[PDB]
């Protein structure tokens, strides 16, 4: 490519190499995204303030009945939780599969039942914050320290 | 079934107030039943095959232009600019819709009324509606200045993301573009650095 | 100036109808007026200054017992038991182990017939047009609101998807690049090592 090892390539001589190489979709969005994970892993791109729910797969479980089509939440705020997810790259899933290893319920938070009965069940131990945290991503706009998770 | 509640005021007696309470029941067709009251004496309306036939036949209305003037003459849908002496004989107990057209009265509104079977069940359906219809319109206030609220909350929401989300993709491609060069500068280091080693190795 | 509506259930006998409506005003700092008016015999009684201190004082309970009674009576089971014979309103709270009267209201009759439908008309016509005035402003304010929130949300949702867009082809540009140089440095290893 135009790239030489003489003369340095800037910002625009970089974007002009990358335009005139072809854009098209030849990798699986899966892979391409497993691939992005890992290269920023290897050398610490992932703390990037803007993009950190590439890992996190959270499940919204914004149906509460499963395969009805006959009803839609209209003017509800799942919309706003779905956008503040992919802000931020998470993608929500709504068919559950073997990759989902979190499992997230609205504001509805009554039904620890079920939560104290899959415990005992499930032997992937489920991690569930308070909902303050999500809301931190828009009024304190930080992320969290690990110095946070102590004894 | 219900009561509609509609603003008029009498001329010839203003003391004394009527309601050209046209309560239209559903399903127009098979009939309707005529409510006037005066705090003591009410009046109701009976629907018969004659009735029917008369009504049919007598008027002669197929794909006509009457619904407006029914709407208009019956429930006062017209605004407030021009007044309609629907005065009702109190003395004479006569119902006459006569239409004050420019001036011109022509034998039109004249059909009989029946005796009401029981002004009860018309004096507590309608003292009942009117508290249900107040009901109901300060429940709809609540529930849709709560709906205003949310609204509001959820459009300021929104926005802040949609700043944040555009300061983001600024940054991201500024940060993105920089990364990139800083690491195709440190592989082309790499290799000169390797090449300059296999040249003297 | 207002009138309070209310439901009760009566378990005895539902085929008589009874409805209570008096218009509060004239605060009770200055002395107060009680109208009664079941829509078709009207009895408007004055109240007295004698029947306001000493019910809270007769039995010598808390004042609670009266004033939080009051407040819950209006803001919604008593049993109506109106004597036709004497023309006097009362009502007796009965529970179990548990009676406190409460309402010793004293009110008379009025013979005026059109005072008071001409008050009652006046009251449900302006209640209806205000009530329809305001709901009518308030369906138009939150349906263009919400209209603003479908177009905000519309040009969030483009907006997110184009700088997600740009993120990913950015990251498959750089990926290629990063690919052509991982093959380059290979390359350059293996001929540092084997030649």
């Amino acid at each position: 490519y135009g790239d030489s090892y003489f003369i340095d390539t800037d910002l625009n001589q970089l974007k002009e190499v990358f335009s005139g190489i072809k854009n098209s979709n030849e990798q699986t969005p899966e892979e391409m995204a497993s691939l992005i994970a890992d290269l920023e892993y290897r050398y610490s791109w992932d703390c990037s303030p803007l993009s950190m729910f590439r890992r996190h797969t959270v499940y919204l479980d914004s149906y509460a009945v499963i395969n009805d089509l006959s009803t839609k939440n209209e003017g509800t705020r799942l919309a706003i939780k779905a956008l503040e997810l992919r802000f931020h790259g998470a993608k929500v899933v709504s068919c559950l599969a073997e990759g989902v290893s979190h499992v997230i319920i609205g504001e509805d938070h009554s039904r620890v039942a079920d939560f104290k009965a899959f415990r005992r069940t499930f032997k992937r131990k489920f991690k569930i914050l308070k909902e303050s945290w999500v809301t931190d991503s828009i009024d304190k706009c930080e992320l969290q320290e690990e110095n946070q998770y102590l004894i | 079934m219900e009561r509609k509640i509609s603003r008029i005021h009498l001329v010839s007696e203003p003391s004394i107030t009527h309601f050209l309470q046209v309560s239209w029941e559903k399903t127009l067709e098979s009939g309707f039943v005529i409510t006037l009251t005066d705090g003591h004496s009410a009046w109701t309306g009976t629907v018969s095959e004659s009735e029917i036939s008369q009504e049919a036949d007598d008027m002669a209305m197929e794909k006509g232009k009457y619904v407006g003037e029914l709407r208009k003459a019956l429930l006062s849908g017209a605004g407030p600019a021009d007044v309609y002496t629907f005065n009702f004989s109190k003395e004479s107990c006569y119902f006459f819709f006569e239409k004050n057209l420019k001036d011109v009265s022509f034998r039109l509104g004249s059909f009989n009324l029946e005796k009401v079977e029981n002004p009860a069940e018309v004096i507590r359906e309608l003292i009942c509606y009117c508290l249900d219809t107040i009901a109901e319109n300060q429940a709809k206030n609540e529930h849709l200045q709560k709906e205003n609220e949310r609204l509001l909350r959820d459009w300021n929401d929104v926005q802040g993301r949609f700043e944040k989300c555009v300061s983001a993709k600024e940054a991201l491609e500024t940060d993105l573009y920089k990364r990139f060069i800083l690491v195709l500068n440190e592989k082309k280091t790499k290799i000169r650095s390797l090449h300059n080693k296999l040249l003297n190795a």
